[PDB]
């Protein structure tokens, strides 16, 4: 019964502009594209077609500074290497000019602790490694 | 920016200073070779004196006459050193007594007129401040408020010329001194001596292993053929040196490829990297000897630079360094100046970026993939600007399989615009 594995999703490493990230919980990112379905004057089932591209990406974690309210809506990069440990072959993605959607200035509860929730855009990406 | 070790007798001697927009003798090479940098229109331009050990200052002292017993008030020597006939005639103004005319030569026409009061301070800062007395400093000797002594003509003396002789210990000054600063490209004087250019090739070598690729030009001798001209410049195989072949006319002047190499110096560092001279006409009115088709491509071949009258004007018929007699791993876009600026200006923007990785990022996999896709990310920016077609920047494996922990080998390879 050979073996397989599952990526663990603890192996992640996510360095935001250049600087590595260590509180980080959950990060999300999609490719989006509008269908731009088009139906044909004579054919009977809708065809779709590429359209234009649009980033979207998501982080959860814990507040350790005020890093990302610092980092305003410039511009930065996103790196995430999703390691793999039965073989080495860690799957890099680089996100090019993400941009934050909202600065998360204050997020606190009285008994909890103090997450940091950022969700945002970024122009493209482009497969570093798999 | 251009380096110039001019064999001058005006000039800096044994320290490099900038010029601005703003020697001026034909003799000398801050004029002679001086031009030859200024008519590439480089940005700026940073000269070197040549001259022989045995060559100082010349100088001239004053004295007073308020005083029944003269005493020294001001002392006048040459802004830089030399034993030109530059004269200083000091005369009694005809209206007031107290006030005296300053008038100085730079070898009999009159350099400089002006009148002062009679003290010391201002008398020495009207000869220091004005524009007309760039060619002498003026200094105190006390503190006076008396009249000078009427003197006509005094040449200042106490020096030797700045070519006084042109030998190895001399020329190796320029080289020694040239190795704290960094240029765009250095020169040749126009000195087509075997030894001077030989020792320039090994310090360059030298300031290669140290990652100062600075750019050399040079060239042949005029009694060099095509023979010799050939035979000197495959002699040198270095990708930042250039040798020169046929000699040139500006206006007067049988200039030596040697002597040319200036100006093709200063075309390269003015185009930077967007330009190429591999067809630009240039501003002599006459090259000899004429070459052919064979002449051209053998020259060519051996690694020399010609220029050409094979149109209207002189052009250069191609932008070759002396790598031209290339290797097989390297293809022949290696041997082109353009490129090698390019590449060395590369290897300095990537110096930076050690610069700004030094050490604070660990050597796991992740520093490996932050400083990767910093030089991308310079790289992708240089694409955008248009001056890279396709690049590919990875890991040095090879290096990086037998690097230590502390040491860190990467690569790129890029290719670029063609002209025909």
């Amino acid at each position: 019964i050979e073996e397989a594995s599952f990526l663990n999703g603890s192996d992640v490493v996510i360095l935001i502009d250049g600087v590595e990230e260590l509180y980080m919980e959950e990060i999300k990112a999609d490719f989006e594209q509008d269908e731009q379905s088009i139906k044909l004057l004579g054919c009977q089932n809708e065809i779709s077609r590429v359209g234009t591209t649009k980033g979207s990406f998501s982080l959860n974690g814990y507040k350790t500074d005020s890093k990302f309210a610092k980092l305003g809506f410039r511009s930065f990069e996103i790196i995430y290497n999703l390691s793999n440990s039965e073989t080495l072959g860690y799957e890099s993605i680089r996100l090019k000019n993400c941009r934050l959607k909202k600065l998360p200035l204050i997020n606190s509860k009285a008994g909890e602790i103090v997450k940091i929730e950022v969700e945002g855009s970024f122009r493209g990406y482009d497969l570093l490694n798999e | 920016r251009l380096a110039m070790p001019i064999r001058a007798n005006w000039g800096d001697v044994g320290k490099v200073v900038t010029i601005k927009n703003d020697g001026d003798d034909m003799n000398y090479s801050a004029f002679k070779l001086g031009k030859l940098a200024l008519l590439g229109n480089v940005k700026e331009l940073l000269l070197y004196r040549l001259v022989d050990g045995n060559q100082k200052k010349g100088t001239l002292t004053l004295k007073d006459t308020t005083e029944n017993s003269a005493k020294d008030v001001i002392k006048l020597e040459t802004k830089y050193p030399t034993a030109r006939n530059f004269n200083v005639t000091i005369k009694s103004n005809l209206v007031d007594s107290d006030k005296k005319d300053f008038i100085f030569f730079e070898n009999t026409k009159q350099l400089f007129s002006s009148s002062i009061k009679g003290t010391i301070d201002e008398i020495v800062l009207e000869i220091n401040s004005n524009l007309d007395n760039e060619y002498v400093i003026a200094t105190k000797v006390a503190d006076s408020d008396t009249i000078l002594a009427n003197v006509v003509n005094q040449a200042l003396e106490g020096g030797n010329d700045g070519c006084t002789s042109i030998t190895n210990e001399s020329y190796l000054k320029a080289l020694e001194e040239f190795e704290r600063y960094s240029f765009d490209s250095f020169v040749l004087d126009g000195v087509a001596d075997e030894a001077l250019q030989e020792t320039t090739k090994a310090w360059v070598a030298k300031n290669k292993e140290l990652g100062k690729d600075i750019l050399l030009f040079l060239g042949g001798k005029t009694e060099d053929n095509i023979k010799q001209i050939n035979d000197k410049s495959k002699s040198f195989n270095d990708e930042n040196i250039v040798n020169v072949g046929s000699s040139a006319y500006y206006e007067n002047i049988k200039y030596t490829p040697s002597e040319v190499a200036v100006y093709i110096a200063a075309l390269s560092v003015s185009k930077g990297i967007t330009g190429s001279i591999c067809n630009a006409k240039t501003i002599f009115e006459e090259v000899e000897p004429r070459l052919s088709q064979s002449e051209v491509k053998e020259c060519l071949k051996s690694g020399t630079l010609v220029l050409d009258f094979d149109d209207g004007d002189v052009i250069i018929v191609d932008d070759v360094n002396t790598f031209k007699k290339y290797v097989d791993d390297k293809n022949e876009a290696m041997g082109y100046i353009s490129n090698i600026m390019f590449i060395n200006t590369i290897n300095k923007d990537t110096s930076l970026k050690r610069k700004e990785f030094v050490g604070k990022i660990f050597n796991d996999a992740t520093g490996q993939t932050t400083v990767i896709c910093a030089l991308k990310k310079y790289f992708e920016e240089l694409m955008s600007q248009g001056i890279i077609s396709e690049f590919n920047v990875d890991i040095d494996t090879e290096l990086q399989a037998t690097a230590k922990a502390d040491e860190f080998y990467w690569k790129w390879d890029a290719v670029k615009v063609d002209v025909m």
